[PDB]
């Protein structure tokens, strides 16, 4: 049925977000409204949409400028925060970029003050030759016309390209947005701009994988085995360049549907390509999505070598894991997505049972995906916040809980420990042994000496303390 | 020789040293118990901000969002304040303080707090009779100033609110203590000073909970200590200790202004002097005796100091970045122990303040080497700078700026705030006799690690 | 999976963990006030040692020789024995307590210790016939054993000394505390740790003083702070207890044979459970309950260790040289954060104990990957593993080690004695809660350093 939470009698109308899955239930009838408005003052977990925008999705590329139209603490707050590495020294995480505004500009307009910041992060940065402009809460609302700006930049200055992003944190509702904005700005402003050369016959795009640890980097050496192009990644690792090309290859590989199936959507209307939904984090889901891209080109044999040697390289510590893990009851709480990654995959290959997870801006469509795939008497939020995280601890009684790290530190004062579920403890998550990463990482935080030790009060006089044995797969 | 003041020379950032002043109001706030900021703008605003505190201490902090979306943008928020405000006190039953605390958006809109504020005083007192909620205006555009100057002007209006209500009443015997913005490591020291001085303080605010227990009982225990009663008591005391000019000195003088509590306003105590004439204007407000106990910590922090000045800290060149109190401090420290601090980083548009500052005339006169202040600062200041030849042998700095250190291969100790990328930061102290210690085998250790890894004369490091 | 105990195959040493005996029974005695120990021997068996001590604490110890020479070699020292006595005595008139260490050479000859005693004793008495001077015998051959042997054997000797000269009196309600071989920071923690729970204890040595001020009176205050008749007072306490097997625990065994003062033996309480164990222990035998602030600080340290255990340490091996009793609660301290300490070195000879320390069986029935515990260990021991490949991350040990990480580029924390080649370890302690967050942390930084130094994922100490 939907519930009432106790925390949430003053606000009954997040009885619509919560569903507890009942047996012989019509799971139609108890979708969670999602990707609605948020309550003020409830301790959401939501952030904005310029986050979705730039965060998420542009910062993550390895040779762009990221320039925030805006005062500065949109750009502090997006610095050093994302786990994203590359291959050319880490320029993405190194970097953020301010147009610093102050009040004259809010007063008389800001178009001067971003051109003359443009200009300025090239003159520093030489060999930096592209860059993406995003507009901010005060820049959207003053009216600025960035896009113009843009336009004027590129004139002056022939060997750069600039895109641009109008995506104020008000917008929306969440990240989400930010997401929509980017997307179909980038295929209807910068896709079929430029060609890279074919160099396979066999191509692809990889679209919605940000690199998280080194997830795209540890994929890429399956494509590579298999000799699959990949034309573009969208965009672990990637170049502002390659995005540029994403019109040539033969096949769309979507991940993340949430932050990236808009733009796969176009491909497929505009250019006739094939989307390919799989599940990139999982153990058997991983070795599904092989065979499916195998399929597709016609080299299956090429796809089942590979698997093969990855379930001998991996399989029995998997295994491990498994045995020490079945049963053990998880909660995941992080953007929508992972939660339909996960909830089957942990149960399948590490035995473990998710028994409330949580979305800060997940569509209907991913809670129809994690309701498909998830247990009953498991707990499903639609924008879940901090009173009700409590709640629901105590109803379901998690052995870990895979959320953000600063909700990990709360729940620690409770005794339960937490995996980083959105930029990992010791990743990359991805494939068939970033599977085993995780299952590690999730073994270690449960059969931990310190949250047996924190139990104990040493006052009491009928309490020892305990020795815990442990292993290692 | 001289010590130069200068602006940045590009009109925008790279790399920027601090956050906004919303984020700055947000960190005052949660140094209040029952207190949780309701910042009035998009989720951004309030959520990397919880992000960042939970780099900084590794834990959360309580602060919500009144979710401003595009039909406020557009029409107005009121009512998405209203709402929040009305949705904590429900949810939230020992709720007592909210500050309310305006962003880039809600200023630009023009929203109209202090009605805003009516409208919710009277809903509560209507749906809660029996409670009392203290809501303060808090303006803190981001297009001005900087987190420095948003926790200021936080601090300045909840006392104000507070204050306000309670007024003047019986004298308390107790000094107000405005530290800035410190560490619980900073908070326990200074309390330890007063303590083994018998005088009795408020430290505004009292963060030393923020490193809270895992206790078997699973309570939380990660809280502001500095309640209402505290605040109120301010317009109360005896005097104002004011440490830090830009982060709390104004609340002071409106105490002084308001209340006449005399404000003495000193150097924050950064190193021993600093220490040293703090410690003295605490004994000539209260009339109470410095304890041998100082004297003693004060004896063995110059005995370590001692062991590394000349030796190892002696013409090695230093940049230091951070607060604009920070900075200043850490630069007289720096001197005492003949390390030469080069180049001084501040970063927002408070230069004609700095310029004031009695610190930089105290810096021209000590100083044997030319000093560069520049103000207004980002990172890429400190990067340009090194890329351009200048030879640095250390900085001191928080942790956004690890990647410029790593990448010169220059020995780096973490100060200020956030530190994040070391462990257990925030309980050491920086200030007084001990947090000079730590601060001085901190720089030798970060050197002597460096020695190693470079293989620079390692074998030195034997008989020292 | 296995623990097993093997004896270095060498019959020679390269890089000697452990200094010999009579170098430990000059650090027990510079912890007593008013005491300076004679080493009897020729001049190096001082010399040298006070240069280790000042290695260490950064800080000048008063140890005198009986500077043998040639014609001693040949016809016996006792001569030189009795004049450095009446030397000591006659320039230096606050002394109370001389300590006559042997040496190998003075053991190989046969130098009547005792004999020499007695004619000091009547000399003394007719000299100085209002002062009492308390000579102690220590045996101390260089040819077996080592300077945790020659501590203990100093203690023992220098307790037996002054009870037998005072007997039982009056009971003292107190607890005989010894610590075993720890650091200023160490016996700091203890003293909190009795006074927060209402423990009257004497802890034998209190070398809290040796971390001395530089003072505005120029006064020296780098002395030992156990008196005389702290140590005669020992036979009238409620029950002592021994942290440390190898470190005092025979003295403890030697009062309650004297004395029938009930001695209690404990593991030496680095780590959580230690730590409790010993808290257990003491409210036992004084009756009194351990106190909330006590659960408090185990909370901190529980707290900061759970930001670090399963993110950086799990499944990392390390490898730890030092103190037996060191060695032992730093395996069990590392097992609770997830670290598997899969090589241990002990560096005597006392290979026939060690095979029955109680520990070894917890090791035993704890451990899941094997544990290769070296006994009679030199540190080349530990370079020749690491050379035929063995994987580490992390070593722990004293300094002299560091060569051995230094070029193996792993890193090391400092730990045990001595630690000269890092500024200020002295003072921080190592045990109990306090310590175990503080060791905790300092294995996380260097853990953080190396990242940097080496790029290895150090973009990845952002948001743990
Ligand atoms: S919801 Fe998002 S992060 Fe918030 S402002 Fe808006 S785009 Fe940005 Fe920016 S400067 Fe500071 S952090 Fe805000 S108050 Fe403005
Ligand atoms: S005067 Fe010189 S240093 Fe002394 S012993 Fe003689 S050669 Fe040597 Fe050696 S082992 Fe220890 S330090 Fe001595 S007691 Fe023997
Ligand atoms: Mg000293
Ligand atoms: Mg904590």
């Amino acid at each position: 049925p939907m519930v009432l939470l106790e925390c949430d009698k003053d606000i009954p109308e997040r009885q619509k977000h919560i569903y507890l899955k009942a047996p012989n239930e019509d799971t139609r009838e108890f979708l969670p409204i999602a990707n609605a408005a948020t309550i003020p003052g409830t301790l959401s977990e939501r952030g904005c949409a310029f986050c979705g925008a730039k965060l998420v999705i542009g910062g993550v590329l390895k040779d762009t400028i990221q320039m925030i139209h805006g005062p500065l603490g949109c750009a502090y707050d997006t610095w050093h925060t994302k786990r994203y590495p590359t291959d050319n020294g880490h320029f993405n995480m190194k970097y953020v970029w301010s147009t610093d505004m102050k009040e004259s500009h809010v007063v008389f307009g800001g178009e001067k003050r971003l051109e003359k910041s443009m200009h300025e992060a090239f003159d520093e940065m030489p060999d930096i030759k592209r860059m993406i402009v995003y507009t901010t809460c005060p820049t959207a609302l003053i009216g600025d016309d960035i896009k113009a700006v843009a336009k004027k930049v590129m004139k002056d200055r022939p060997d750069v390209d600039v895109f641009t992003v109008e995506c104020p944190g008000f917008s929306g509702v969440s990240q989400s947005k930010g997401h929509h904005v980017l997307n179909i700005g980038w295929i209807n402003e910068k896709v079929e701009t430029m060609e890279k050369e074919i160099t396979s016959e066999y191509t692809m795009n990889f679209i919605g994988d940000f690199n998280i640890q080194g997830d795209t980097q540890l994929l890429q050496t399956y494509w590579d085995r298999l000799g699959i192009q990949v034309v573009a990644h969208f965009t672990g690792n990637g170049t502002y360049d390659d995005l540029r090309c994403m019109h040539q290859a033969q096949l769309n590989v979507v991940n993340c549907a949430r932050s990236s199936g808009y733009i796969a959507n176009e491909l497929k209307k505009r250019y006739g390509i094939p989307r390919l939904d799989i599940d990139s984090w999982g153990f058997n889901y991983m070795a599904e999505g092989i065979r499916k891209i195998c399929a597709f080109f016609g080299i299956e044999e090429k796809g089942e070598e590979l698997i093969a040697e990855e379930y001998a390289k991996w399989k029995p510590k998997l295994d491990w894991y498994k045995e020490r893990l079945q049963g053990k009851k998880m909660a995941i709480w992080t953007g929508g997505p992972r939660l339909w990654h996960w909830t089957k995959s942990v149960e399948d290959d590490l035995g473990v049972q998710v028994v409330a997870m949580s979305s800060k801006f997940g569509h209907e469509e991913d809670f129809e995906k994690v309701i498909a795939r998830g247990k009953e008497g498991t707990y499903y939020i639609d924008d879940g916040n901090e009173l009700e995280f409590f709640e629901i601890i105590d109803l379901v009684k998690p052995d870990v809980i895979f959320t953000g790290p600063r909700v990990g530190e709360l729940v620690k004062k409770l005794h339960i420990p937490y995996v980083n579920g959105h930029g990992y403890h010791n990743g990359p998550y991805m494939g068939f042994e970033g599977f085993v990463n995780l299952a590690r990482d999730m073994y270690n935080a449960v059969h931990n000496p310190l949250r047996h030790l924190a139990a104990v009060d040493i006052r009491d006089k009928s309490q020892t303390t305990p020795v815990i044995v442990r292993g290692a797969a | 020789a001289e010590v130069k003041l200068s602006p940045r020379d590009r009109e925008g950032i790279i790399n920027p040293m601090y956050d906004c002043q919303p984020a700055g109001a947000q960190y005052a706030g949660i140094g209040i118990k029952d207190c949780i900021p309701l910042v009035h703008g998009g989720q951004g605003c309030t959520m990397f901000v919880r992000l960042l505190f939970a780099q900084h201490f590794k834990e959360n902090f309580d602060v919500a969002s009144t979710s401003l979306h595009e039909e406020s943008a557009v029409f107005g928020g009121a009512k998405r304040v209203e709402e929040g405000v009305l949705v904590l006190a429900r949810r939230y039953p020992n709720l007592r303080v909210i500050p309310i605390i305006t962003t880039c958006s809600t200023e630009v809109i023009g929203d109209d707090i202090e009605g805003s504020i009516r409208v919710c005083n009277r809903a509560l007192e209507a749906e809660f009779p029996d409670r009392k909620i203290y809501l303060a205006p808090v303006h803190t555009p981001s297009f001005k100033g900087s987190h420095v100057t948003g926790y200021a002007e936080c601090v300045k209006s909840v006392f104000k609110t507070i204050t306000d209500a309670h007024g003047k009443g019986q004298p308390s015997g107790k000094l107000n203590v405005f530290p800035g913005w410190v560490n619980p490591g900073d908070v326990v020291l200074l309390k330890r000073y007063f303590k083994e001085m018998d005088v009795e303080a408020n430290i505004y605010m009292d963060t030393e909970d923020f490193d809270s227990p895992m206790l078997p009982n699973k309570s939380i225990e990660t809280h502001g200590r500095t309640t209402v009663e505290d605040i109120a008591d301010s317009a109360n005391a005896l005097a104002t200790l004011s440490l830090a000019r830009y982060e709390g000195n104004t609340t002071g003088e409106l105490l002084q202004k308001t209340f006449a509590v005399p404000n003495a306003l000193v150097n924050t105590p950064y190193g021993i002097k600093n220490t040293d004439d703090m410690l003295r204007k605490i004994a000539e407000v209260t009339g109470k005796e410095i304890p041998e106990s100082l004297v003693r910590e004060r004896g063995i922090a110059l005995d370590a100091l001692a062991d590394l000045a000349h030796m190892f800290f002696a013409n090695k060149k230093v940049a230091i970045f951070g607060h604009p109190d920070l900075v200043l401090g850490l630069a007289q420290f720096c001197m005492e122990v003949e390390l030469e601090p080069v180049l001084l980083l501040i970063g927002d548009d408070q230069g004609n303040k700095y310029k004031k500052d009695p610190r930089i005339e105290e810096l021209k006169n000590t100083a044997h080497f030319d000093i560069e202040i520049v103000h207004n600062a980002d990172l890429w200041e400190l990067e340009k700078r090194i890329n351009a030849g200048l030879q640095l042998d250390l900085i001191m700095g928080h942790s956004k700026g690890r990647y410029v250190a790593i990448e010169a291969n220059i020995p780096m100790v973490r100060v200020g705030f956030p530190t994040f990328d070391r462990a257990g930061l925030y309980r050491k102290p920086s200030i007084g006799y001990q947090g000079a210690m730590e601060l001085g085998e901190m720089i030798a250790n970060a050197m002597f690690a460096h020695m190693e890894y470079t293989r620079n004369k390692e074998w030195i490091l034997n008989t020292w």
